[PDB]
RNA sequence: AUCGAGAGG
């Protein structure tokens, strides 16, 4: 297709991908990783007021549970950093409001789960603000547990930020990486006890990859070419969004340096 | 600035001298029978077999910050696949009418030992190498 | 004066021993300038070498002897701290007293 | 025990010799005796060093110990350092050892005893003695938070 | 610290996206030095992020009790079968590059414990607060601001330096300075002060 | 007890400046000078105090002397402009 | 808590090394180091 | 001895403390809030005073600030709470209590202080985190570990009191050691681990690494250094960039045991004028060592070239580390199953030699050695017989140690590690020692209840067959820990009792200086030493150099 | 003292598999190695986070107040 | 889990440490000092259970 | 207590520009860009891609403190090459090989059936 | 029923103990296996229950104790007293003076087989972290 | 403020 880098997409599915980066020099493989785990933006809660809490828990503890909570950001480019907005606090173009309230009426242990978060702001018609649920019974994250007569009833203002700033906007859960199978170009020196090919197991990716001859000699001047990489993602941007939409923050911190240098 | 020694040896010794990207290397001067060679060689670079005949040159040239090859414009000065660079550290006078020079290529040594070359090799920086096939 | 020449009477036999005719020109090949520079650095690096009046040499060496002690932790004779708690504290009821005879 | 010893070309070799090693100690008695060197024989105690060979052959027996301790355990500490601290034990023509009694009871100025071990008794038989204290110690200008005649304080400063 | 006398602070924090990582993307928690390893012998640590990783892999209990008929060399069977290096080991890349690493990295889990010491539980400072009644010097421990000792093992060191200056500075501006009077006659503090 | 000095001629202590005495020559100008003392040096745009004492030391324009005491009372004052600076 | 509950103090002849006798019967590592180490023991 | 020869004192701090490798030496890393509490009273002036009135104008919230300022009459200013911390005219003359700021003196301390090299000078450096930050390379001096220890700062008040601190007691000064004659501050356990590794002959660096390797020297002169390796790759030995860190003029050489110019082996240490001849670097080279790189170069070109030469190695070396890793796995103690098979053999052949020796001593047949017991003769042949068993046990799998065993490489390297400890982690722990003794019967006539009475077996008697890695028996545990308590108590008894010799030496010689004569005198003036060490001389500025004339024959001497 | 939202390594979500891995092990009869496998912590740094969990807020339902 | 074992004084929770002497009424036999004139000594520290 | 406010590892502070330049010291055609509020992933870009070019003689990154979120960035080109432009040349082409990326993507993963 | 004795430390002198059941019983052997001295005794009057039970609470927390130094597993017994983890369910309810309780703590994956009887499993004190032993930069 | 304990390196 166009002339560059290539990908070749091994697997694919709702929360993970497993594709080929070829034609690319290494620095941008690690830079887009970097970039794809902690700098593209999503919105996650960043402010807790709890009205009453009977439980168990201290609110700063259930604070940070609710941080770490998916929710979705697919139109969050819509969505506006409080701190870049001129609100007095948080206004709607920044800001996306939850409530929460559960009492333990039933004579047993009555949880708390993620589905049971109720949004109180006007979404304007974009995707934001849904908690994510992938669990089967669609209960979602178990949040705390309420005996009878315990209750809690706080408010959840949900930002906008960059999981260089708290990892709960961390949009990826971990990415797969490995470029050389075989080290035909000796990247790494291998530590032995008596066949380091007997000990060390090959890579899954060692099938996608011609075998080694050692009759011929080292590829001194060859350099590493084609990647091996598998992206997760927690649910908050689909598989698809995370690699792109860390492609395209990658493209605006390139240009600011090339505006810049424009104003200097 | 020319060529400071030609030659050809003919490898007697190649051990691995507690390396795995590195040989030293023990030869003697072909048509010669009192100037031989020692000198460590990369050899996942260049691959030296044993009984081998490699030609072996020393230039005083062809400070500054290295370049790269810049395209290859600037023409090699080499017809050569094996190049090194280093430091004449001491000479060392085996006898009269007898002599042997120390080389240090960043840390790879050589040991070239004859009589001839009585006025060359001076005590200069510069120190290139070359091997052929 | 004499304390002068007692107190230089090794270094100046490693001076000459060092700077010996023979040994200046047929083994460091020396030359006028070259030589008297050497003159230059010894008497300076020398006189620079020399202690400086008002140093506490006395609670500089008792800590001298002081922190390699510390480190001290641990054929059969008093070693150690024990031996040195001997040394200091002179001791006439001696754990491990013994004579070499030649 | 090996030795090293000039052979008669020069050099020096190794010239094994046999020696005795001992168990307890009466020195006066063992150097008067036949067969041996006189001029070799040496004591790990060099208090009784000091009774025999005098004071200043017990200076060296005393450090030759303290060197042994520190070697043994494989540490070097320059000469100066030992050998100050031996030659103020060794100065006042005994072995002035260093305790509360052995230096602790020397013509210094008070404050200059006071600060190490039985203080308030120091300072008693000062007052009942009236020792004039020249206040010239490092301790005494402590003491007192002046500029104690260290280094720095070692000098005055002028003008033109 | 682990459970081996495996003492030690915080030196720095580092991202994920900084830290170094395995070809499956995991990062670890937590980095030690190699060199606490030889000098200590803290063995049963190495041990235990051996069988620690076989166990979360397997789904089963570590049974790390002593006297106890359990080799490394059965484990590393165990951990071999599992597609891991036998012996602990695992590849791992830079972070900041995605260069591999030369070395093979020794990669676990491992118990560690947060020990009872932070750093802001330590922290003190002061410069010229509350002072003792008595003495007139600084009160005494950081619960109450209070000063550090500048003792007499420290008064030494200055002596050695010969910062005779400073070594007064630390005696008398630093704390408990005074201006006492004296008569000339008896050399006493027994002067009547009307200093106006 | 008074005039227990010697002249220049034999002066037997060391004519190389000690540590010891530079530090408190080097101490006592910045001290004066951090007070608004005069400058005696065409200063480089060197502003502090201590900075100042040491390039005002090497031009030799400091007007102090040193008065080394001998332990049986006697002292050889040494001008600063004389004293070597190694 | 467990450990304090299981502790001995001994008051001031070498007690402070473990002894051959306490096979079994006090923990041959638990004990406080530095000052005053071996005649705290643990049970 | 406790309220007048030392006591609180002001302008003070306390805090945890770690290292930095991107630190320089004489730096001190001090966190804000240290800053904003500490203060320096300096003087207005001319040309200070455009910087103090914005300092004022900064307050004591946020640094670089002040707290206080002293009017000429007296009376203090305090910026905290006051109506007139906004507008101020600063005459001259007038007191600025202003925070500690960058690059000020600073006396850097830990206890237990034993050594002038305690208590160094340091440049203030302010850091946004609540840990005293410190160079790598300055813990041997101190005796800091960053496993929870803790250090002082004090803070000097007036221009004489800073010059000293600078001028006297800075850690630059002090890198030479008047102690042992020697340096005190070294390359330590991670650029001394990779400055072995990265000196290799076997490595390598490419075009890429180089550039930022050498950019990270920060008095890099921008000559790119003609590559060791050309045309089929430009490559670069370690060696090669590495010497970039040492300057012009710098001269080492060192022969070791299997040296000629040639060094088959890279040993030894030949370095020409800032670059480096042949040879792998190690703790001999750049170690607190007396022919070292670091006596060498603190001697010729100075101090401040010397300080900044350990933070231009640490730059390097821990980032081709960094880049290149190093890991210590498990697998690194164990030895071939042959090896092992060898181990065990090497147990059983002393195991056989001490009951053939029991059984010598059971019949009356012992010769009774000079001098000692017949007991004391077995216990002395046993003792000797295990130690052998352990020492060949320990050599025995050190040689099968390869060359990739990273407990081998920080040995050889020198970084942390030591051959005995090879041996007891992989072959036998060994012997232990109670009293300078085997374990002792405690129970009647055994020393523990499995045992018959009068078993002197070296299982009975206290002796560990087994290695760490192999695993100790339950009594081997007991033994073990017998001898691990003994080792506690000597640590704590010796501790205690140099604390006392220590100060017994400080308060006795505490007034012995050199006077502008060369006389050592006290207070009084007793002459200690006509002349400081004999020859008058400081022992920083002496070196161990040989006399040729010494040794060699007469005849060798003539020619 | 309850379920982890989140892996601290991978940053994986796993608070809505406990529930779920719990039935696993009694209503399913499963060992505890296949159920984290069912659920899809395939990474062992993610295992240990439920494995090793105890959920010690079921003690702290106890309390009456 | 807690398992008690503690007294509770002004509400503050007070252990008492097992407390470690040398058993009474039995005879044990002292090598005493060789500087000591006596040079054996037989000690049984004698008090009603 | 100490610790800065998480945001400054992106947020340009008081004063702060993005991009400092200033000349090399005793070097020719060199120029040093003191980057702020940047990390590995800048600078290790801009330099793997500036060594593609063939004019460039010098390009090289160090985080000076892993405290501070900042880089610097040197080069060094031939004459008649401002290493301004050499920098751009760079940065285009990473967003060209960045964009030919992203539409490549797009195309394998609509091609992809889930 | 008499199949189990209390032992004093003095009546320990007059019996006879077996380390293992397996040493009253009647080649081709592992090697990584630890040296078992082959018992030389017959006359055993008892056996002991396991000797695990030599060491303390906190040294039964120590995995592998016996492949570690002695020294170490002493400092560690008094590092556990203080590591942070939930010291009792009541916690709410108490006012300690100070109490420290860990957010999210998790039983060890390797576990003493006597730690069961401490409710170590039950009320651990730290968190399996993922551990990384190299030298990354110099911190 | 006195004493007391447990802990830090
Ligand atoms: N030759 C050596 N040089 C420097 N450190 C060494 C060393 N040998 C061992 N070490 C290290 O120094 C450590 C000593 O610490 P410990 O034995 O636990 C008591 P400490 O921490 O040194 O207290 P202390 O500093 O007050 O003496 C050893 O554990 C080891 O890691
Ligand atoms: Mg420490
Ligand atoms: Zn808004
Ligand atoms: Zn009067
Ligand atoms: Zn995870």
């Amino acid at each position: 297709s166009e002339e560059g880098p290539q990908v070749k997409i091994r697997e694919a599915s709702k929360d993970n991908v497993d594709f080929i980066l070829s034609n690319v020099d290494l620095a941008m493989a690690n830079s887009l990783r970097r970039v794809m785990i902690a700098e593209i933006p999503t919105l996650a809660i960043d402010s807790v007021e709890v009205e009453t809490n009977t439980t168990v828990l201290a609110d700063e503890f259930i604070a940070h549970r609710l941080g770490l909570i998916p929710l979705q950001s697919m139109d969050i480019e819509q969505l506006e950093y409080s701190r870049d907005c001129f609100c007095e606090d948080h206004c709607d173009k920044c800001s996306v409001v939850l409530t929460l309230q559960a009492f333990g009426e039933s004579e047993s242990t009555t949880n708390v789960y993620s589905k049971d978060l109720v949004i109180v702001s006007n979404l304007m018609g974009r995707n934001i603000g849904h908690p994510i649920i992938q669990d089967k019974e669609g209960n979602g994250v178990l949040i705390c547990k309420l005996r009878k007569g315990q209750e809690l009833k706080l408010t959840c203002v949900a930002k906008k930020g960059i999981a260089k700033e708290h990892a709960k906007w961390g949009p990826a859960a971990a990415i797969e990486f490995e470029y050389d199978p075989w080290n035909k170009l000796k990247h790494t020196d291998y530590w032995y006890e008596q066949d380091s090919a007997k000990e060390w197991p090959q890579s899954k990716n060692c099938e996608y990859e011609d075998p080694p001859n050692e009759g011929d000699p080292f590829d001194y001047k060859a350099q590493a070419d084609t990647f091996y990489m598998n992206v997760e993602s927690v649910g908050s941007i689909p598989v698809d969004q995370v690699v792109v939409r860390g492609i395209d923050t990658l493209q605006k911190k390139v240009a600011s340096i090339l505006l810049a240098l424009t104003q200097m | 600035s020319n060529t400071l020694f030609d030659d050809i040896f003919q490898v007697s010794e190649v051990d691995p001298g507690r390396y795995n990207k590195v040989c030293r290397i023990e030869a003697a001067s072909t048509t010669q029978d009192q100037c031989k060679l020692t000198l460590d060689i990369n050899v996942e670079l260049f691959p030296v077999a044993a009984q081998d005949s490699l030609t072996v040159t020393i230039a005083s040239s062809l400070t500054r910050s290295w370049r790269p090859p810049q395209a290859g414009d600037r023409s090699l000065a080499d017809d050569y696949d094996y190049v090194m660079y280093g430091t004449a550290y001491k000479f060392e006078e085996v006898s009269k009418d007898l002599i042997a020079v120390y080389y240090s290529f960043g840390g790879l040594l050589m040991r070239l030992e004859g009589n001839y070359r009585n006025l060359n090799n001076l005590k200069q920086e510069n120190a290139y190498l070359l091997i052929r096939r | 004066q004499n304390a002068q020449r007692d107190a230089v009477t090794l270094f100046c036999c490693l001076l000459r021993s060092r700077l010996a005719t023979r040994r200046v020109l047929q083994e460091y090949r020396l030359t006028k300038q070259a030589f008297d520079w050497v003159l230059s650095n010894i008497e300076a690096q020398f006189l620079r070498s020399v202690v400086h009046p008002g140093e506490m040499v006395g609670v500089l060496a008792a800590q001298s002897i002081g922190e390699p002690a510390t480190q001290m932790t641990l054929k059969k004779v008093t070693s150690g701290v024990p031996r040195l708690k001997e040394i200091l504290n002179v001791a006439k009821n001696m754990k491990t007293p013994s004579l070499t005879v030649y | 025990y090996d030795r090293k010893v000039p052979s008669p070309t020069g050099e020096y070799v190794k010239e094994p010799e046999w020696v005795l090693e001992t168990d307890g100690v009466n020195l006066s008695e063992v150097m008067t005796v036949p067969g041996i060197d006189p001029t070799r024989i040496y004591t790990n105690s060099f208090i009784d060093i000091m009774e025999v060979l005098g004071i200043e052959a017990g200076r060296a027996a005393l450090y030759k110990e303290v060197y042994n301790v520190i070697a043994s355990d494989g540490s070097y500490v320059n000469y100066r350092h030992m050998a100050l601290l031996v030659d103020v034990m060794t100065t006042q023509g005994g072995l002035t050892s260093v305790t509360r009694h052995g230096f602790n009871r020397s013509n210094t100025g008070a404050l200059m005893r006071c600060s190490f071990e039985e203080t308030v008794e120091i300072l008693f038989e000062a007052g009942a003695s009236a020792e004039l204290d020249d206040c010239r110690g490092v301790s005494e200008n402590v003491i007192l938070g002046q500029m104690a005649p260290i280094g720095t304080g070692a000098f005055d400063v002028m003008i033109d | 610290a682990s459970r081996h006398g495996q003492k030690g602070t915080i030196g720095i924090t580092y991202r994920r996206e900084d830290m170094p990582f395995t070809a499956e993307g995991i990062v670890p928690d937590l980095i030690i030095n190699p060199h606490a390893i030889p000098s200590r012998m803290t063995v049963a640590h190495l041990i235990e992020c051996l069988l620690s990783k076989v166990a979360a892999l397997s789904g089963n209990e570590g049974d790390a009790s002593p006297f106890t008929d359990i080799t490394v060399e059965g484990i590393s069977k165990l951990l071999r079968e599992h597609g891991y290096q036998s012996r602990g080991f695992e590849v791992m890349y830079n972070g900041h590059t995605g260069k591999k690493l030369m070395a093979q990295i020794f990669f676990g889990p491992t118990y560690y414990q947060r020990l009872r010491h932070m750093v802001d539980d330590k922290i003190h400072a002061r410069a010229r607060g509350p002072m003792q009644v008595l003495t007139r010097q600084p009160v005494e421990g950081r619960s109450r601001d209070g000063g550090l000792r500048f003792g007499e093992m420290e008064r030494d060191c200055m002596i050695a330096h010969g910062a005779a200056s400073f070594l007064k500075e630390r005696l008398m501006e630093a704390s408990d300075a005074f201006r006492v009077h004296i008569c000339g006659i008896c050399g006493l503090m027994t002067v009547i002060a009307k200093l106006n | 007890l008074k005039e227990k000095a010697i002249p220049k001629d034999q002066r037997a202590t060391t004519p190389y400046m000690t540590k010891y005495e530079r530090a408190r020559i080097l101490g006592t100008r910045a001290l004066q000078i951090s007070m608004n003392a005069p400058v005696f040096v065409d200063l480089e745009g060197e502003t502090d105090p201590l900075r100042i004492a040491m390039k005002e030391l090497a031009e030799k324009k400091i007007p102090l002397v040193i008065r080394r005491y001998l332990p049986d009372g006697s002292f050889e004052d040494w001008s600063v402009e004389e004293l070597i600076v190694d | 808590t467990l450990s304090h509950l299981r502790r001995t103090n001994t008051p001031i002849a070498k007690p402070r090394q473990l002894h051959n006798t306490h096979w079994g019967l006090v923990c041959p590592a638990e004990t406080p180091e530095g000052q005053a180490c071996g005649l705290v023991k643990n049970l | 001895r406790g309220n007048l020869m030392g006591k609180r004192v002001d302008f003070s701090a306390r805090t945890v403390i770690s290292g930095d490798p991107n630190l320089e030496l004489d730096q001190v890393g001090v966190p804000k809030s240290i800053a904003k509490t500490l203060t320096y009273p300096e003087v207005v002036t001319p040309y200070n005073i455009d910087r103090l009135t914005q300092l004022v104008r900064n307050g004591p919230n946020e640094h670089p600030g002040a707290k206080y300022v002293i009017r000429d009459s007296g009376d203090r200013i305090d910026l905290r709470y006051s109506k007139r911390a906004g507008d101020i005219q600063l005459q001259y003359g007038w007191k600025v209590e202003r925070h500690i700021m960058d690059n000020d003196p600073v006396l850097f301390n830990r206890q237990p202080s034993l050594h002038k090299m305690s208590m160094m000078a340091h440049r203030v450096k302010v850091i946004p985190y609540s840990t005293f930050r410190l160079n790598l390379s300055v813990t041997s001096p101190y005796n800091a570990d960053f496993d929870g220890d803790e250090m002082n700062l004090h803070v000097p008040q007036s221009e004489e009191t800073r010059a000293e601190l600078s001028q006297l007691c800075a850690v630059p000064l002090q890198i030479v050691s008047p102690q042992s004659n020697k340096p005190c501050m070294g390359i330590v356990q991670d650029t001394l681990c990779g400055i072995r590794k990265l000196t290799l002959r076997d490595t390598f660096i490419e075009l890429d690494q180089v550039l930022n390797m050498l950019y990270w020297v920060p008095d890099w002169d921008g000559v790119i250094p003609t590559p060791a390796i050309i045309k089929p790759k430009p490559l670069w030995s370690g060696k090669q960039i590495l010497s970039v860190a040492i300057p012009n003029g710098i001269h080492l050489q060192r022969f070791d045991e299997g040296t000629t110019l040639l060094s088959p082996k890279d040993n030894g240490m030949l370095i020409i004028d800032g670059q480096i001849i042949f040879g792998v670097v190690e703790k001999k080279t750049v170690g607190s060592s007396n022919g070292g790189l670091i006596h060498v170069v603190t001697r010729e070109k100075g101090p401040q070239v010397c300080a900044k030469l350990f933070g231009n190695i640490q730059k390097v070396v821990n980032f081709w580390l960094l880049h290149n890793g190093f890991s210590t796995g498990i697998g690194d103690t164990i030895a071939d199953g042959p090896t092992m098979r060898e181990i065990t053999e090497t147990i059983a052949e002393a195991k056989k030699k001490v009951l053939d020796v029991t059984k010598e001593a059971q019949a009356n047949l012992l010769t009774a050695k000079h001098g000692m017991t017949l007991r004391e003769s077995f216990e002395d042949n046993v003792v000797r017989f295990l130690n052998e068993a352990r020492d060949k046990a320990g050599r025995l799998a050190e040689v099968n140690l390869k060359d990739l065993n990273n407990v081998k490489q920080m040995v050889m390297a020198g970084s942390k590690g030591s051959f005995i400890n090879i041996a007891q982690m992989s072959a036998c722990v060994g012997q232990q020692s109670v009293e300078g003794k085997r374990i002792a019967f405690g129970f009647v006539d055994r020393t523990l209840p499995h045992f018959s009475k009068d078993d002197y077996s070296p299982e009975s008697k206290g002796f560990v067959e087994n290695s760490y890695l192999r695993g100790l028996t339950p009594q081997e545990f007991f033994f073990h820990a017998m001898g691990g308590r003994e080792g506690l108590i000597d640590t704590a008894v010796k501790t205690a009792e140099t604390g006392y010799i220590q100060r017994r030496l400080v308060k006795a010689l505490e007034d012995i200086m050199v006077h502008y004569d060369n006389t050592t005198r006290n207070s009084l003036g007793n002459v200690i030493q006509f002349i400081y060490g004999e020859d008058g001389m400081d022992a920083a500025h002496i070196e161990k150099q040989s006399l040729d004339t010494i040794g060699g024959s007469d005849a060798a001497f003539e020619k | 003292m309850i379920v982890p939202v989140r892996c601290f390594s991978c940053g994986k979500v796993v608070g809505d598999k406990w529930e779920s891995y719990l039935n696993l092990l009694q209503e399913d009869e499963l060992d505890e190695g296949t159920a984290l496998s069912r659920l899809g912590l395939k990474r062992y740094c993610c295992r240990r986070m439920i494995l090793t969990h105890v959920d010690l807020i079921e003690k702290f339902l106890r309390y009456n107040p | 889990f807690d398992m008690g074992g503690y007294f509770i004084i002004n509400g503050s929770e007070k252990v008492l440490i097992a407390q470690e002497r040398s058993a009474g009424n039995i005879v044990q036999v002292f090598k005493k000092a060789a500087p000591s004139p006596i040079s054996h000594v037989a000690e049984i520290r004698s008090a009603l259970e | 207590m100490n610790a800065p406010d998480r945001f400054e590892l992106f947020l340009l502070g008081e004063g702060e520009s993005k991009l400092k330049i200033d000349p090399d010291t005793k070097a020719p055609n060199a120029v040093v860009i003191t980057f702020e509020k940047e990390d590995h992933t800048l600078g290790n870009l801009i330099r793997a891609e500036l060594l593609n070019d063939r004019k460039v003689l010098f390009a090289a990154y160090k985080v000076e403190h892993p405290f501070f979120a900042r880089f610097k960035l040197r080069i060094q080109t031939t004459e008649g090459y401002d290493p301004k432009d050499a920098l751009k040349n760079a940065c285009n082409s990473i967003i060209n090989k960045l964009g030919a990326l992203k539409t490549n993507f797009e195309t394998e993963w609509n091609l992809q059936t889930l | 029923e008499g199949l189990v004795e209390y032992i004093d430390a003095e009546e320990e002198e007059s019996i006879l103990i077996a380390m293992q059941p397996e040493d009253l019983e009647p080649l081709d052997v592992d090697p990584a296996k630890r040296i078992r001295v082959s018992h030389h005794a017959t006359t055993f009057t008892h056996c002991e229950i396991h000797p695990s039970m030599i060491l303390g609470v906190a040294a039964s927390i120590i995995p592998f104790p016996d492949h570690n130094q002695s020294p170490r597993n002493t400092y560690q017994s008094a590092m556990g007293k203080q590591a942070m983890g939930v010291f009792l369910t009541n916690y709410n309810v108490r006012m300690d003076t100070m109490a420290n309780i860990l957010y999210y703590p998790q039983k060890p994956l390797g576990t003493t087989r006597a730690m069961e009887y401490l409710k170590f499993r039950e009320l651990p004190a730290g968190q399996n972290a993922i551990v990384a032993i190299a030298c990354y930069s110099g911190y």
